[PDB]
C-alpha cells in the first residue's frame, strides 16, 4: 500500500529538456517547455 | 507526495547533476 | 541553473508520480499548456 511507480523514459525525458535549457538559455522556462515537448510528440509519429 | 514528493526531489537532483 | 528550473523539473516530476499518466510527453505538453494559462 502506497507504492510510487516511476515509468521508464522519466529520467531520460526530463535530461532532453533540462540539456536544452542549460545550453540555449530560453528565456521563458515554460513557454519553451511547451514548444519542446509538442515539437517532440509531433516528430514521434 | 510524501513518498512522492522524495523520490521527484531525488530524480530531479539526479537529472540536474548528469545534466 | 536559470530562475525556476528546479521548480519546473519538481512540479512536472511529483505530478507524474502521482498521477501515473499513460504517456510522458502527452502529459508533459498537457501540465506545461496548464502552467502557461495559469500565468
Amino acid at each position: 500500500m502506497s507504492h510510487i511507480q516511476i515509468p521508464p523514459g522519466l529520467t531520460e525525458l526530463l535530461q532532453g529538456y533540462t540539456v536544452e535549457v542549460l545550453r540555449q538559455q530560453p528565456p521563458d522556462l515554460v513557454d519553451f517547455a511547451v514548444e519542446y515537448f509538442t515539437r517532440l510528440r509531433e516528430a514521434r509519429r | 507526495e510524501e513518498l512522492a514528493w522524495k523520490i521527484a526531489k531525488m530524480i530531479v537532483s539526479d537529472v540536474m547533476q548528469q545534466c
